[PDB]
């Protein structure tokens, strides 16, 4: 959130994505463990429409990963 | 006795249009071999002229010369800033071009902005009047302008919390207005070479005179027009001076988007470069129906659908939060495998939009 060249990049990332007729048929996966730290900008509902929360696993998720 | 005939003359026939054929393809062959023998000419850009047949010319990026127009060209429309082209053997002056395009700005002008409609965009009754106001009125209508003495405003600016469409309503200005339309993400226009960027915006400036009526539209302003690495101050300062640039007459006009209005340099925000601010706040409660009812709109559901129970719910919701919950009504429906959508839908997507807003840590927000 809000140097000033990687504010920039993704500033870009984010008109790339959300702005200005996107779509067509390209579809973004996004990973971090820090969420917290990006919230206004990237996190808007038009640019990332689903956020999946990977919990930490359960007894039985656990179970089926050893 | 006329199959024979009908077939040795339609022989002919096509023996005789595949000739014209082959003489076409023959014709392109001696063209294109006559263009190899062509050689192309230095391009550059004009200074002050000494005499009447000694000019000074700035060859592109390279180094300036003292040469001289041809023996035919005009000598009054040479003034400091024309394109002209020079041969390389003698460098002096033929074929004055008019402009570069910079093509850049070609892809800035000839961008698909949408169908959007003043229709499809709902919530901002006051703000589209207002940008209208601004930007619409000035370029269709200037003889009110003109005669009744109101100098129109250069640009306008709009700020507001993501997702509340500023974007959208540039879109939507582009789209309707029958004119010629600039659009250019501002972390674009930032270029590793030394002082490109401001020749970029320059060259956009002066295509956006050269092209009038023309409307340039700046997203995420604060890019470049945060507070005082080098190189954006040196093309802020560009940008000052260059929209400092607009005579009265010129029909262009200018919208800045920002998320954060804070971070920009006041030296925008003064008045006689950006006078009249816009912000769309977070949709109200019929905003927010207004805007669902649109978003719904096509898409195909049974029953009665109860906006007012979800615009009750969905508090602090954007307009990109009201698409989000009708996409997921719909992938609520398609998990289903419901060929429709119902009001259970809707629910659940209201819901888990909700809980991915609990993510949206927004940081308050403050105007300029
Ligand atoms: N009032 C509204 N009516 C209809 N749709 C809206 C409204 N507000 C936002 N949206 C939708 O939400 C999304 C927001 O996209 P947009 O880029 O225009 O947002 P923004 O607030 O202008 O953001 P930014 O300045 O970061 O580009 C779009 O898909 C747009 O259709
Ligand atoms: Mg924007």
């Amino acid at each position: 959130k809000r140097d000033r060249e990687v504010q920039r990049t993704m500033l870009e990332l984010l008109n790339q994505l959300d702005g200005f007729q996107p779509n067509t048929q390209v579809k973004v996966i996004a990973a971090t463990n820090r969420v917290d730290i990006l919230d206004p900008a990237l996190l808007r509902s038009g640019r990332l429409d689903r956020k999946i929360e990977f919990p930490m696993p359960n007894e039985e998720a656990r179970a089926r990963i050893m | 006795k006329l199959l024979e005939h009908k077939e040795i003359d339609g022989r002919l026939k096509e023996l005789r249009e595949q000739l014209k054929e082959l003489t076409k393809q023959y014709e392109k062959s001696e063209n294109d071999l006559k263009a190899l023998q062509s050689v192309g000419q230095i391009v550059g850009e004009v200074l002050k002229q000494l005499t009447e047949e000694k000019f000074i010319v700035k060859a592109t990026n390279g180094p300036r010369y003292v040469v001289g127009c041809r023996r035919q060209l005009d000598k009054s429309k040479l003034k400091p800033g024309t394109r002209v082209a020079l041969d390389m053997t003698t460098l002096t002056i033929m074929r004055y071009l008019p402009r570069e395009v910079d093509p850049l700005v070609y892809n800035m002008s000839h961008e698909d902005p949408g169908n959007v409609s003043y229709s499809e965009i709902g919530g901002l009754s006051e703000q589209i009047r207002e940008l209208r106001e601004v930007i619409e009125l000035p370029l269709t209508n200037p003889e009110l302008f003109q005669r009744v003495g109101i100098i129109p405003p250069k640009g306008c600016l709009l700020y507001g919390p993501p997702g509340t469409g500023k974007t959208l309503l540039a879109r939507a200005v582009a789209s309707q207005l029958d004119c010629n339309f600039l659009k250019v993400v501002s972390s674009s226009i930032v270029d590793k070479y030394i002082g490109e960027s401001a020749r970029l915006i320059r060259e956009m400036f002066n295509y956006a005179r050269d092209h009038q009526p023309c409307i340039i539209f700046m997203d995420e302003i604060d890019a470049i027009g945060g507070r005082r690495d080098r190189e954006i101050q040196r093309t802020l300062m560009e940008l000052l001076n260059q929209m400092d640039g607009f005579d009265t007459l010129h029909r262009v006009k200018m919208i800045m988007a920002t998320n954060r209005p804070d971070t920009l340099d006041p030296a925008l925000l003064r008045p006689g470069r950006l006078d009249r601010k816009i912000h769309i706040d977070l949709p109200n409660e019929q905003a927010r129906l207004d805007i669902l009812k649109i978003h719904a709109g096509p898409i195909t559901k049974h029953g009665e659908i109860d906006y007012e129970a979800i615009v009750k719910l969905s508090d602090g919701f954007n307009g990109a939060d009201l698409r989000n919950v009708c996409t997921e009504a719909g992938m609520f429906a398609i998990r289903a495998d419901h060929d429709f959508v119902v009001q259970e839908d809707f629910m659940k997507a209201v819901r888990k939009v909700a809980d991915s807003k609990k993510l949206e840590s927004k940081l308050d927000y403050k105007p300029v």
